[PDB]
């Protein structure tokens, strides 16, 4: 009910190791597939826990 | 005549009309390829380069099916403009004959 947004920007972001991570039970992308993150640019993202 | 001519400008609007009407069918045709059709993106190489295999698959049906309608579009409207054409074609070959 009070989910924290947190900013991220200004950066670079190496998401394999994120989806290499057995420690994440799921991990489900819809705009993008995860494996294609590592080659694109974002204007910003936004992580929300 | 010659007065006529140099002086008013809408005169040759029967050529003007066929120029206007084909240079307008193109350009209509060429902003057709910037709708998304239900894509997510309106941009093949970003489609591509964004989702994976299996899927994007539905994405670039999409685009296919709305840049084909639109190809059928023009090539019709062409058809009917060429057979107009061809119609005052033949009417001035038979008034030079004439």
């Amino acid at each position: 009910y009070a989910w924290n947004r947190k900013r991220i920007s200004n950066c670079v972001a190496d998401y394999s190791v994120l989806y290499n991570s057995a420690s994440f039970s799921t991990f489900k992308c819809y705009g993008v597939s995860p494996t294609k993150l590592n080659d694109l640019c974002f204007t910003n993202v936004y992580a929300d826990s | 005549i010659q007065d006529s001519l140099s002086s008013t400008a809408s005169a040759l609007g029967k050529l003007q009309d066929v120029v206007n009407q084909n240079a307008q069918a193109l350009n209509t045709l060429v902003k057709q390829l910037s709708s998304n059709f239900g894509a997510i993106s309106s941009v093949l190489n970003d489609i591509l380069s964004r989702l994976d295999p299996p899927e994007a698959e539905v994405q670039i049906d999409r685009l296919i099916t709305g840049r084909l309608q639109s190809l059928q579009t023009y090539v019709t409207q062409q058809l009917i403009r060429a057979a107009e054409i061809r119609a005052s074609a033949n009417l001035a070959a038979t008034k030079m004959s004439e």
